[PDB]
């Protein structure tokens, strides 16, 4: 199962 | 120009080193078209050599976003691997983009699994396009060139299927940008732009979200993948 | 390690593209020694193929290509080689037994003592400038002092047929990679990365381009005129 | 004749 990112760079 | 192609070539090496020939191949095909219009012999040669290049357990997902001057929006690719073998894949270029199984043992996960994985990919696509626009400002570079953003995340397991290392590291223009440390608590920032990112992510507690994934759902579903194959 | 050797090889290519086989083969010999101790065959093959390329190596121009190389234990090696019409006429190398600029072409053996004593003074100043700039750059990139690091400079002019200046040059590379360059107007700078943007703000605010423009337009062209005549016969 | 550099990096 893949990760999902929160804050953008 | 040559500088665009070198950025594409750097991303090939990163893609190769992270273990994703699917995105390595799309990238080198881009670099090869560009080199043949330019007519640089050393670059043309560097494309060929990368073209030539193409127990303990692990799961990794390698994600790629590619901006080109004719692309109104970048391409977004995600490929997952279990023990260095492809098992799921998403490409924004498909007529119907969605995660799809690449291994036979994956075809017994049912509908809810696939819709949620696809939901994650559609959010990741928008995250990569926003972050690409952010990086452009950090470096004060021109939007017309080629640009890549790459991500690798997942976990390594010992002989006992126990966590040894969680990882979450990013590349921009094929160069190391920021990386979660082995404590899963702090960040290593590889250049001056990435120091802006690190500050931001430290201030909003971003590491905690990734720690929970790497030590929870990530190990847990690798175990199930390991028993399904 | 592997990363150190890659920097050396990038510096080889920069030297080749700049037109200095002398710094190029010095650099690539260091790469060959390094890659034999690591034992990586891909690396060994890269070094060998750059070695072949160096083996396999009107309008008028003058170039001085300068190189500083920092090595594991101390002081960096500084080299400078001058070219007229792509042919070596002078050279300095800090590793020589009494470092000094020496003639490399026969038409240069006529310049008097005062000529060489002042050229050697510039090389001595340059070597200290290069070792100070190498330290500044280490901090700019927060790198290790134990790794290999290189800093490369090319300056000079091209002339048209009436022997008038068509283009002056002054560009820098850091570990084989483009760092900063005077633009063709000889008044503005192009910086490649964010470190080079620090250097750029510094050099704009102290008027450094005016200093280099004066050279490119004056002594560089005037002494090329004298060398070309001296080499005419 | 060689250039001589002014301000360091």
């Amino acid at each position: 199962k893949a990760v999902y990112n929160f804050a953008t760079m | 120009d040559r500088e665009d192609v070198e950025r594409l070539l750097r991303s090939v090496e990163w893609a190769i080193k992270a273990g994703d020939p699917y995105s390595a191949r799309i990238l080198v095909e881009l670099a090869r078209e560009d080199a043949e219009k330019i007519g640089d012999e050393r670059l043309r040669r560097e494309v060929e050599e990368l073209l030539r290049e193409l127990g303990p357990h692990s799961m990794k997902y390698i994600e790629t976003a590619i901006s080109r001057p004719g692309l109104e929006e970048p391409r977004y690719i995600s490929v997952g691997y279990v023990d260095n073998k492809e098992f799921v894949r998403f490409d924004s270029d498909a007529e119907n983009p969605r995660y799809e199984p690449r291994a036979p043992w994956m075809e017994q996960e049912g509908p809810e699994y696939w819709e949620r994985e696809t939901q994650k990919a559609k959010g990741q696509e928008q995250w990569f396009r926003v972050s690409l626009r952010n990086l452009l400002g950090y470096y004060n570079q021109s939007a017309g060139g080629s640009h890549t953003l790459q991500q690798m995340s997942g976990c390594d397991l010992d002989e006992n299927w126990r966590l040894v290392r969680g990882y979450l590291q990013f590349a921009y223009e094929g160069r190391d940008y920021i990386a979660l440390n082995e404590d899963l608590k702090t960040w290593t920032a590889a250049d001056m732009a990435a120091q802006i990112t690190r500050r931001k992510w430290e201030q909003s507690g971003a590491a905690e979200h990734y720690k929970a994934y790497l030590e929870g759902e990530c190990v847990e579903w690798l175990h199930r993948y390991l028993k399904n194959g």
